[PDB]
RNA sequence: GAAGCCAGAGGAAACUCUGGUGGAGGCUCGCAGCGGUUCUGACGUGCAAAUCGAUCGUCAAAUCUGAGCAUGGGGGCGAAA
RNA sequence: UCGUGCCCCGUGUGGCGAAAGGGAAGCCGGUUAAUAUUCCGGCACCUGGAUGUGGGUUUUGCGCGGCAACGCAACUGAACGCGGAGACGACGGCGGGGGCCCCGGGCAGAGUUCUCUUUUCUUCUUAACGGUCUAUCACCCUGGAAACAGUUUGUCUGGAGAU
RNA sequence: AGGGAAGUCGGCAAAAUAGAUCCGUAACUUCGGGAAAAGGAUUGGCUCUAAGGGUUGGGCACGUGCGUGCGGUUAACAACCAACUUAGAACUGGUACGGACAGGGGGAAUCUGACUGUCUAAUUAAAACAUAGCAUUGCG
């Protein structure tokens, strides 16, 4: 049995573009068959952590697919991690209720001056 | 059990460059190589990623610092007399 | 409390036994909708109509 | 190619009119029988056991679709 | 061969808006209006005007791309030039 | 002085360590103390006394960091934040 | 190399106020020994924000707000014109003229120690790691602190493949052969 | 068989000893590759305007190598012959 | 409509340069004297465009479910911005998968057979493209751990929440 | 054959050594090495023995194949499956046992260059060159 096996294109260096992988077809001989590189999980971008839930494609790949598929039903869903979005919320919120407390603070603190002066 | 008597984390050079220059070295290699505690979540997980770049396991933090130590004591001296000085110059 | 090696086992077994119940009722609904594919034909043809 | 597992669903796709031909196999070893309906896009395979009524599929089949069965030998 | 791009064909060749049928032409807008009216250049309507401009509303009028083209060789033009 | 009142407090009274149940204490309104470390998270820090201004509890800045923390509860284990729920027989809570 | 390590324009805000910018990332710059660090600022007439290359002073780190400006705080990492620091400081990419975004001190471990000022014509004297003495205008800017990666040269190279790995990516000549292993007609010092 | 780690035996502790683990080094034997030390070697109008045989150096790197590109004689390049 | 104008924006500047870098998409069987992932047959895929049908959404106008990680055939989205992918070193051991090698049984064929050998050898295969059920890391919920625990060949992880 | 460097400018060339298991290994030393130092014992075939593994499987009381409330750590037991190493013993052939192939001669010193590396393609590979380390000069 021929066990060998030869590049079905005219590349004929192991580059990143040069995958081949082992078959075997109905008609009982080895054969290789190209393959392309694999695809890579997006990523968040705050941690950087591999996003659960969205398949890791070539970048035209995504294209194809719907909506639903590349994404999650969330605020940042598909760019941001639930984490990281969470983080985003609270530290929101308190900075916006510290930006109040130091406006009250600035406006008493006026008012306190203006007395003083009259 | 100890294996060697006194080289260390030099005896990869065997027998080469000289004592002087290994014993220089050792010192400058122990401390690169040491695990440090983080200054912002504890945990003893602070290892050097480059020349003077020192990053956090755990927290993901990436600091600024000397070239085979975290801190230089020319750094702290640094910060000590600028709190001072900041001192004297709010008061 | 820490399960062993036995009811993990169990587990399996199960899981592998409802997917084989899911197989053989899905089974049955194609034969009963094959025994019963002329009123099927007749009602497809009404939507079309 | 894709599998159908619904009959309803069999006889809306042999009712499409892009449904060239459709043939019948065959397969005594497995006691099975097979739907295939040739689409435009894909080739669309029921797959029953071997039954009087599987065979009287036929009927609530289209008239019009050339319907064929598949002999023992592929000729070329 | 090579794989064509979006929105290079079709109803974005098509049609244009009157902003773009008047730059075109090169003309003021009361000079496309009237040309228009006496040249028979009437208002139309694609089935997605998303796919024709981006920022088009429903008060965008849409003309013919051919019918830019034929009112390119009117020899009033050069009149409306020449009066200028 | 704190590290003694902490000491006494972990002796008779009642605490809880960690933020979770920190954050569960305050949740419940029981928690009578809330002590966060220095080296806590500005972002956590600025969230537990946003929780004990609405549930009026007073919070005390530890200067240590959270090992300096665990290792004053006596623990042998890092600490960010703990709850004080029964003070037993220190003063912690009259200052 | 992606971008040199410059300090912002001089504009409206640093001369009359100060900017805050979020330090994003401490990276590797290949042939320098001193790390570098990603700044993104603010632009106060556009909606996209600046990013900028900043050499990273020793304690810097990232999620860090440091301040540029004239009314910037007396902080490490912090960009101020030297008229408004005291004497002794240190600082780092210190400014020949206000407005060439750095130029002395830039170096691993280094700093330039603020001597003195001069207010009745707006100069600063200042003392540079060579020991030399300069007089420079007092709105030039310096970033408190002092470089990091101080100590790059304690640690024997001890291999002729780390100095050819060092000079490789600083494009200087290496190995060097001498003058006198020459001929005299390639060297003054040959033969 | 370097750091790091585990266990046992001592030491008030730092450390000491023993048995393992681990897999560092411009480390080492050595195949291919690259190179070219020796032989009263072959060959000497040769297979060859530098080849052949045995032997030898090196073999995880200051290792070997393709393509594209740059440096041009008052020059270039040169671990310098 | 004072009808022959007004408003918005800043980022610059073009081309060449890789049949080994990046990159949208094709597999199997057969076929010639000589070509074949190119021809023939079957079965697919990508890119772009136009416009229908079914289904979906909507009288609470632009979906619903799950505490959550998230899921489901759909489920509006211009300017202006943010992020991810493309997109990346060398070496060491460990684990999973394909192919190859090896062992046993069986059907069929071939060889050996002075003697022995239920013997030796050969065929026993399943592509792209899809459906469906599962696969280390990681993440989420409960709960709060010293008599510390889990854990890799390699000692890392845990009140910043482990088992 | 015998002798064993008596040959020759010169042990040039050839011969001898060689794998693996075990015993053992000096001076000097930058303590890392030297070191496979040196010097020794053994190796075939056959018939056995021993050691080193994996998978599965625990009794009651109720509701009804799962849910609780218990009870037990001799499963320290059974059933099935599985591959390659290591050690020990007897017997037996012998002129040979790493039976071909494959495969360090070793040691005492001196000079010399620190080492790894590089060059005179086509007569010179080296104490030459480079190297790390050290020292000096110039430049804000
Ligand atoms: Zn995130
Ligand atoms: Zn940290």
């Amino acid at each position: 049995a021929p066990t060998r096996v030869t590049y079905r294109r005219r590349n004929p260096y192991n580059t990143t573009s040069n995958r081949t992988r082992v078959i075997k077809t109905p008609g009982g001989q080895l054969r290789v068959l190209h393959i392309k590189k694999r695809g890579t999980a997006p990523k968040c971008g705050d941690c950087g952590i591999k996003l659960p839930g969205i398949p890791a494609l070539r970048p035209r790949e995504y294209a194809t697919i719907s909506k639903p598929k590349k994404t999650v039903q969330r605020a940042y869903g598909g760019s941001r991690c639930g984490n990281c979005v969470r983080d985003r919320i609270i530290r929101a919120f308190l900075i916006e209720e510290q930006k109040i407390v130091k406006k009250v603070l600035k406006e008493q603190s006026q008012a306190e001056k203006k007395a003083s002066k009259k | 059990s100890k294996r060697t008597k006194k080289v260390g984390i030099s005896g990869k050079y065997g027998t080469r460059y000289g004592a002087s220059l290994r014993k220089l070295v050792k010192k400058q290699e122990v401390t690169q190589h040491a695990r440090y505690t983080c200054t912002f979540c504890g945990k003893n997980s602070v290892r050097r990623t480059a020349v003077g770049i020192w990053s956090c396991k755990s927290c993901k933090k990436t600091m600024a610092g000397g070239a085979y130590t975290v801190s230089t004591p020319a750094a702290a001296a640094m910060r000590s007399t600028l709190r001072r000085l900041r001192e004297i110059t709010e008061a | 409390r820490r399960k062993t090696k036995a009811e993990r086992n169990r587990i399996k077994r199960r899981k592998e036994e409802e997917r084989k119940r899911k197989h053989e009722e899905a089974m049955k609904r194609k034969q009963q909708q094959l025994e019963q594919a002329k009123k099927i034909a007749a009602e497809v043809e009404e939507r079309e109509r | 190619p894709q599998e159908v597992s619904d009959i309803k669903k069999f006889i809306e796709i042999c009712r499409r009119k892009d449904a060239s031909s459709a043939r019948i196999k065959k397969n005594p070893k497995t006691q099975q029988i097979k739907f295939k309906v040739r689409c435009q896009r894909f080739l669309y395979t029921l797959v029953l056991k071997d039954s009087d009524k599987a065979e009287k599929l036929k009927q609530s089949l289209p008239p019009n679709l050339q319907i064929k069965d598949v002999p023992k030998r592929n000729k070329r | 061969g090579k794989a064509k791009k979006k929105g290079k064909s079709g109803a974005a060749r098509n049609y244009m808006t009157r902003t773009q049928a008047v730059k075109k032409l090169q003309l003021s807008l009361p000079d496309f209006r009237k040309l228009c009216i006496w040249k028979g250049i009437y208002p139309r309507e694609p089935r997605d005007r998303r796919k024709v401009n981006k920022s088009a509303t429903a008060s965008t009028t849409f003309y013919y791309t051919k019918d830019i083209q034929y009112l390119l060789h009117e020899p009033l033009l050069q009149k409306f030039r020449e009066q200028k | 002085s704190i590290g003694a009142k902490l000491a006494l407090v972990i002796k008779s009274g009642k605490v809880v360590l960690g933020y979770r149940s920190t954050l569960k204490a305050l949740r419940s309104g029981k928690a009578k103390l809330i002590l966060i470390a220095a080296n806590t998270p500005p972002l956590r820090k600025s969230e537990l006394e946003y929780y004990s201004m609405m549930s009026k509890t007073p919070v005390h800045h530890y200067s240590g960091t959270n090992i300096e923390l665990g290792t004053a509860c006596g623990k042998l284990f890092r600490c960010s934040t703990m709850a004080i729920l029964d003070a037993g027989d220190s003063d912690i809570l009259a200052d | 190399r992606k971008a040199p390590a410059k300090f912002r324009p001089l504009d409206y805000a640093e001369r009359h106020g100060y900017i805050r910018g979020i330090v994003k990332e401490i990276i590797h710059d290949p042939g320098r020994g001193a790390p570098l660090a990603r700044v993104v600022f603010r632009s106060p007439y556009k909606y996209k924000q600046i990013t900028e290359t900043f050499i990273a002073n020793e304690g810097m780190y990232t999620g860090q707000f440091i301040y540029a400006g004239k009314n910037a705080a007396l902080t490490v990492g912090n960009i101020l014109p030297l008229s408004s620091v005291p004497e002794g400081t240190v600082v780092s990419n210190v400014e020949e003229k206000p407005g060439d975004r750095g130029a002395l001190g830039r170096t691993s471990g280094n700093y330039v120690t603020v001597v003195g000022h001069n207010p009745d014509e707006g100069k600063t004297r200042i003392k540079l790691p060579s020991g030399a003495k300069k007089v420079v205008p007092s709105s030039s800017r310096g970033m408190i602190g002092i470089v990091a990666g101080g100590g790059r040269t304690d640690k024997p190279l001890l291999k002729a493949s780390r100095a050819k790995h060092k000079f490789a990516v600083k494009r200087n000549r290496w190995p060097k052969t001498r003058g006198v292993a020459m001929n005299p007609v390639d060297h003054p010092h040959g033969g």
